[PDB]
């Protein structure tokens, strides 16, 4: 993608102000995916919910 | 077997060096004659 | 121009009224992750990074538990994003260690006898006027 | 290897505190004489002073007799020449790095073989007291030796850092005085030594 | 009297008189001060201690804030227990230790505060400057120059 | 002996039992984690070393060259955190 | 395609031991305990740039 004499971006100026494009993620249908919508996509979805999973 | 288990180990040693960090904390206390005593020398006493 | 959310909800509701200082001391990191280590040592030019990060982690904590200005939602989410320190701030809230730098400067196994920096140590108790800066960090004494 | 448990340290190098915070490092640095690698401690020997460091093996702390640090006497505290000289002693211990290495093969052969912690095979050629040493020789500490290195940048005139500086901000010695062009070799050896 | 004074790792229990009595006979005047010294090493007698951390970490402490400690010696004379170093100032300031409430408190040096993190390039928490003693010091008008002399004068060799 | 003497002794003593077995120096504790620092810490250390050309870091070159036989490591626990493609 | 998918499949499960109760020893715990090593929390896109700097 970059050149052979192109020099490494650094992130701090030219990628740290970038707003990120939006991700491939499936539209859900609200009155009947309910249960799922609400954490279907995050990174560990229940991490921070003792109720589904144990901890961190 | 003491005395060639532990040179046996230094050996051993050699052949996996990175499989972890050594830990080391002996942190020991010595006490020490410094042989030429003067009452000068130590700041006053015999021993450091 | 503001720094990018990890979260993508909605702020909470007193955003709105921290916004032109939490985005200035933002402003004053930017510039001093880029000024010239020429004149300066070269563990001196790590120091200003740790100043700032005290900074605006002190001003989220004074602005909750001394002028509560601020709910537990929007405290929580400065701290979330990363304007606060939520480390630090445990330190705060103990007895001694209440103006404390950096964790390094109490962290003992980053040293080698396993011990604190001169930074910890008592003002009158070092009783001869000795200037200090700290190597971890540059203060000059918090306790 | 030379791996040691404790360094042969005098007086006045090892400080004015009997209480002693010293860090050991095995085969941190090379020996500044016979190149070897070796156990090196270090030490601050009190409150404002240099933090010092042992720049020589035992080996050869061993054969002139002298502490790791400064490569004065242990007996007197004066320099190698002084010593020899006023027994009339010399030292056939060559002088090409060819041949010291031989040279020192041959001493750790015969240091491991026998007692070894003895100088007296050295010391055995030249074992009685002169007048002259015992007259020389120092009584107290010399703790001015310990004393911080000089600021180069407090020298260039544009001294930074300001009144914290732990380097001393004081005129160093002349540059025409033959006493400055001072060799740990030379002093080692015991050739050209100034000071002595 | 009947232990050897060549020995080491004893088996049975000595009696005080059949060990710490004395060596008969004149000494020679063959032995130096480094040589007649009962030294292990080559400089003098290593053994390992195992003094508690809190006592020696204190006294040591001690002696770098004034000048006075505690004699650490185990043998010298068992009769009376004294300071040394400077030990003039042990009995002056009562013999406190630097983890106590000091006798001398006074002329404390002045810094800034401004303690409120609200100011952008105006908080100064802990890195407080002194307000007297200030950057950029230099020591003469005359002694740069002697300085440029010695610097010319090492331009002269190489 | 006096009653003023007495009570400095008391001072003392007590200062000196309540530190030596106080309750952070008994023998089973272990200190505090290490906690993270910032994360603009690491990114002006990397900025400031750039390709070891500089004077001022030749110290450090020695370890950037030893450091090479854990390369493969970090190569592997960078791919294995790879994003997925439903984050941004 | 399909069958010499299954090839591999049957060889990793046949030649399959056991493991051999070695003893734990975590390599990072051992560097984060030394004074040489710090942790922080980064962009994943940072890091990957860092990582890449650091092996040229
Ligand atoms: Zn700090
Ligand atoms: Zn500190
Ligand atoms: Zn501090």
């Amino acid at each position: 993608p970059f050149d052979d004499e192109e020099p490494p971006l650094d992130y701090a100026d030219n990628i740290l102000d970038v707003e990120p494009l939006e991700a491939i993620q499936l539209e859900l249908d609200p009155e009947e995916d309910a249960p799922v919508l609400d954490w279907f996509y995050d990174h560990q979805p229940l991490r921070d919910s003792r109720k589904y999973v144990n901890g961190s | 077997r003491v005395a060639l288990e532990k040179s046996v180990s230094q050996k051993v040693a050699a052949a996996m060096p990175v499989r972890a960090a050594d830990k080391l904390a002996p942190a020991q206390y010595i006490r020490y004659t410094p042989s030429q005593q003067g009452v000068a020398f130590n700041s006053g006493a015999k021993q450091r | 121009m503001p720094k990018v959310k990890r979260s993508r909800k909605a702020p909470p509701d007193g955003w709105e009224l921290i916004e032109p200082t939490l985005d200035e001391l933002d402003q004053k990191m930017r510039e001093a992750e880029t000024e010239p280590h020429e004149g300066k040592r070269k563990v001196e030019s790590l120091w200003p990074i740790f100043r700032i990060h005290h900074q605006k982690t002190r001003y989220i904590f004074d602005l909750f538990y001394k002028r509560k200005a601020i709910s537990r939602e929007l405290y929580e989410y400065c701290i979330k994003e990363g304007y606060a320190d939520k480390n630090l701030i445990a330190k705060w809230k103990k007895q001694g260690y209440e103006n404390l730098c950096c964790l390094r400067c109490i962290q003992t196994r980053d040293t080698n006898f396993g011990t604190n920096c001169i930074c910890r140590v008592p003002k009158s108790k070092l009783e001869v006027g000795r200037i200090i800066e700290c190597t971890h960090c540059g203060c000059r004494g918090c306790s | 290897w030379e791996d040691a448990d404790f360094p042969i340290l005098c007086q006045t190098c090892l400080g004015e505190n009997p209480y002693i915070r010293m860090t050991k490092e095995k085969y941190g640095k090379e020996c500044k004489i016979c190149a070897r690698p070796f156990t090196v401690f270090r030490w601050c020997p009190g409150v404002r002073m240099r933090f010092k460091k042992t720049e020589v093996c035992q080996t050869c702390s061993k054969l002139k007799n002298v502490c790791q640090t400064c490569l004065l006497d242990l007996e007197y505290g004066l320099p190698i020449q002084v010593r020899d000289a006023g027994l009339s002693f010399k030292d056939d211990m060559p002088k090409s790095d060819v041949n010291k290495e031989y040279y020192t093969q041959n001493m750790e052969r015969e240091i491991s073989n026998s007692d070894g912690t003895r100088p007296v095979g050295m010391l055995g050629k030249a074992t009685s007291t002169s007048d002259m040493l015992l007259k020389l020789a120092r009584t107290t500490p010399y703790y001015k030796r310990n004393r911080p290195h000089i600021c180069s940048f407090w020298v260039k005139g544009e001294c930074k850092r300001g009144e914290e500086c732990p380097y001393r901000h004081e005129k160093p010695t002349d540059p025409d005085d033959p006493l400055a062009d001072q060799n740990i070799k030379d002093r080692y050896y015991g050739i050209n030594d100034p000071v002595a | 009297v009947h232990l050897d004074p060549a020995v080491k790792e004893v088996q049975y229990n000595p009696t005080y008189e059949t060990m710490f009595a004395p060596e008969f006979g004149p000494e020679n005047p063959f032995r130096t001060q480094q040589m007649a010294a009962p030294r292990n090493m080559l400089s003098g007698y290593a053994e390992p201690a195992h003094i508690n951390d809190f006592m020696f970490e204190q006294q040591r402490r001690t002696f770098a804030t004034y000048g006075y400690a505690l004699d650490p010696s185990l043998d010298n004379h068992q009769v009376s227990a004294k300071y040394i170093g400077s030990v003039e100032e042990a009995e002056k300031n009562q013999g406190l230790t630097v983890f106590e409430t000091g006798q001398k408190k006074t002329e404390k040096r002045k810094k800034f505060k401004e303690n409120d993190a609200s100011n952008i390039d105006g908080f100064l928490g802990p890195w407080a400057k002194y307000v007297d003693e200030k950057d950029v010091a230099k020591p003469s008008e005359e002694e740069q120059k002697e300085l440029d002399e010695i610097t010319a004068k090492r331009q002269k060799k190489g | 002996m006096s009653e003023e003497k007495l009570q400095e002794k008391a001072r003392k003593w007590q200062q000196l039992q309540a530190k030596r077995y106080a309750e952070k120096r008994k023998f089973g504790f272990v200190d505090a984690q290490k906690e993270d620092m910032p994360p603009e810490h690491v990114r002006k250390i990397i900025r400031d070393h750039g390709d070891m050309t500089n004077r001022k870091f030749r110290h450090d070159k020695r370890v950037y060259l030893g450091a090479l036989k854990y390369m493969p490591h970090a190569v592997l626990k960078l791919l294995e955190n790879m994003p997925m493609p439903w984050e941004q | 395609s399909y069958q010499k998918l299954l090839k591999y499949y049957v060889l990793n499960a046949l030649k399959h031991r056991p493991p051999k109760a070695q003893k734990k020893r975590y390599l990072f715990r051992s560097f984060k305990a030394t004074k040489f090593f710090q942790s922080t929390k980064l962009d994943w896109v940072e890091v990957g740039l860092q990582v890449c700097r650091q092996g040229y």
